[PDB]
């Protein structure tokens, strides 16, 4: 999974 | 709406206990209460709309991917035929996250986005759009197509919204930036546009750094890092 | 029982693929499913279960003390009234506790404990009803005292059971000490036989490794090692 | 939380 914003 | 006989301010207040006792459930149950009050949140507000949910769904998204993957190795070459339990039960995990992500989209449909008028709050929801159309997007697979148009339309929107009314640090703009970046990765199939948003975002960011206090910067940065991040992954 | 119409088999099997996925609340339901058919639990089947709603009720312990604790807080003396809401949300909390804890009991009671005849499915459901009575326990204030001998009661049985028919490092044996102690410390306020149950229990299992194979040595040192972490806090 | 016997 690539980063994406906020929670987890 | 089972939310109907609280006080507004007392779905707020239960919600932010509800986030302290990570109980993401029912922090988003409440959040859910608070927009049906059918007045405009405010930036906190919609901070823990959007941390409640995102919790919510990240469970499902996690749990989801577990059993596909275990779904997929049953079917490989060679698998021992175990029934129809494994199918099952990715599509109940499946059916409920598609749920979670449709009365989402119902709340920012009605009426969070048409009433949100300001910059920060109108990029923030369709962001949220976007976001959500691409966790079905991932579980998706005929009308996949136009479940990534949507996304994609909410994404381009706001987009263009951010990028004529905010800064290029703001952390909105810069989230909104990161998440399109990965929906055209990893959804669209388009690794080049991924990239490409990906390095104009954080040189873009870099050079408007200077305007920022210590606070700003520091939220700024944290964001620019995770651009950062996969870039790495992807260069 | 929602689960009536599926395979005891099939909820087994999807127990097992919700252990994977992390999602306790639905390993609890199918595992509670299985039990409703009405066949005694294997081994593996029993931990199953035990393992579901020990993730569930820890969650809804977590969640609990988090809000009780800052309940208190807004009880000091200099405290700002911020009316019934965390009392109000405290409660729910407690009521989803306690509804949990009442299926486990009913579970046992209907009717896994008068079918269990083996020491090894006796002592490990008596275990179970000193635990979720432990944890009634622990949220409650006035019939308290009828809850906590529920749990000792429950928990002296399977200590019986289990000195007369185990061997001292058996792991179900271990455990039920190792709990049974806490019981003592944190509920009934005997430290001292929470000590004294600890120190018997590990000295005992000691002398009775030499016995094992390199499995068996593993599985009763690990919570020989819990019994020691828990002595260290108490002396 | 003293230590208790399985998962947490
Ligand atoms: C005006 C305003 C904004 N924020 C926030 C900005 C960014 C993230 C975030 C997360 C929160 C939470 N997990 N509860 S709040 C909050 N907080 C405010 N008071
Ligand atoms: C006969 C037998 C016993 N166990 C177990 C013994 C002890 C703990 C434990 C936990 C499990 C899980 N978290 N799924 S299984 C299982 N497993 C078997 N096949
Ligand atoms: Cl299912
Ligand atoms: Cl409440
Ligand atoms: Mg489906
Ligand atoms: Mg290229
Ligand atoms: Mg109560
Ligand atoms: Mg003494």
């Amino acid at each position: 999974m690539f980063k994406t914003e906020g929670p987890d | 709406g089972a939310m109907g006989s609280m006080e507004r301010a007392s779905l707020i207040q239960k919600a932010k206990l509800a986030e302290q006792a990570e109980r993401y459930e029912d922090m988003a149950a409440f959040m859910k209460g608070a927009v049906e009050k059918g007045e405009e949140l405010s930036c906190e507000e919609r901070n823990l709309l959007s941390v409640a949910y995102k919790n919510v769904v990240g469970g499902q998204r996690a749990a989801w991917r577990v059993l596909s993957s275990i779904e997929q190795k049953s079917n490989e070459e060679g698998s021992e035929e175990k029934g129809p339990e494994v199918r099952e039960y990715r599509e109940k995990v499946e059916t409920e996250l598609q749920g979670v992500c449709d009365t989402v989209l119902g709340l920012l449909d009605s009426h969070l986005i048409k009433e949100a008028g300001d910059a920060e709050s109108r990029v923030f929801y369709l962001k949220m759009k976007g976001d959500y159309y691409r966790y079905l997007a991932e579980v998706a697979t005929g009308d996949k197509k136009r479940i990534i148009d949507s996304a994609r339309s909410a994404y381009q929107e706001a987009m263009d919204i951010s990028k004529k009314e905010m800064p290029p640090t703001n952390p909105i703009r810069l989230g909104l930036a990161l998440n399109f970046s990965v929906f055209h990765y990893e959804i669209a199939n388009s690794p080049e546009e991924a990239i490409s948003l990906a390095k104009t975002t954080f040189d873009e960011a870099m050079a408007d750094l200077h305007t920022l206090s210590e606070d700003s910067y520091k939220d700024s940065t944290l964001i620019m890092q995770l651009l950062r991040d996969n870039l790495t992954l992807w260069t």
